[PDB]
């Protein structure tokens, strides 16, 4: 319900380094190859990550449904890039379980793709106006989490981040290591203008 | 002059439905190509076709 958003920009990205880093769970891109990425200039690329359970994983896509994916996190139906999932439990193995996450029940209105809840206070759930009591008809969404080395191995934490990038919308910044070129004139050649093709 | 305009205003419609994505993600055959693999760009390049 808290993700942070690390805003990406002005330099050179790389992909290859994703493929050996680890055998991520899901490695899925949407809109994109993830074998071409290294060869087109994206603009303002995002970051989102966070930790779920591995079997909510697929919840993450352009409309798919799934408490998680209707009260805490939404992606838009035009969305363009991809999803990284990896199964954290070596490093969240708490035998008497990991209790610092949480995440939402029920949600008055659901979210919009790409909306922070940051509406993370008590929550009403019914008649009888509980205003702060947690009583009947008044039930707290944030649930804890059940990780712990234990559980299931599908019911383990996962780490996932959302590289979420635009488009065709400005001056192009986020270009691999394709390398630059001598510029030549008044013959009819192919070019590459930061993304923008032809000849 | 009725000649004139009327093949102008034909012609310059069918130049301008070149920019129209029909369904597809894009409107220029060299995007879709360069930004994605054939298994998958197959289906949106039908679509402009069509």
């Amino acid at each position: 319900y808290a993700w942070n958003r690390k805003r990406i920009s002005n330099c050179v990205a790389d992909y290859s380094v994703l493929y050996n880093s680890a055998s991520f769970s899901t490695f899925k891109c949407y809109g994109v190859s993830p074998t071409k990425l290294n060869d087109l200039c994206f603009t303002n690329v995002y970051a989102d990550s966070f930790v779920i359970r591995g079997d909510e994983v697929r919840q993450i896509a352009p409309g798919q449904t799934g408490k998680i994916a209707d009260y805490n996190y939404k992606l838009p139906d035009d969305f363009t890039g991809c999803v990284i999932a990896w199964n954290s439990n070596n490093l969240d193995s708490k035998v008497g379980g990991n209790y610092n996450y949480l995440y939402r029940l029920f949600r008055k209105s659901n979210l919009k793709p790409f909306e922070r809840d940051i509406s993370t206070e008590i929550y009403q759930a019914g008649s009888t106006p509980c205003n702060g009591v947690e009583g009947f008809n008044c039930y707290f969404p944030l649930q804890s989490y059940g990780f712990q080395p234990t559980n299931g191995v599908g019911y383990q934490p996962y780490r996932v981040v959302v590289l979420s990038f635009e488009l065709l919308h400005a001056p192009a910044t986020v270009c691999g290591p394709k390398k630059s070129t001598n510029l030549v004139k008044n013959k009819c050649v192919n070019f590459n203008f930061n993304g923008l093709t032809g000849t | 002059q009725d000649v004139v305009n009327q093949n102008a205003q034909a012609l310059n419609t069918l130049v301008k439905q070149l920019s129209s994505n029909f369904g597809a993600i894009s409107s220029v055959l060299n995007d879709i190509l360069s930004r994605l693999d054939p298994p998958e760009a197959e289906v949106q390049i039908d679509r402009l076709i069509t």
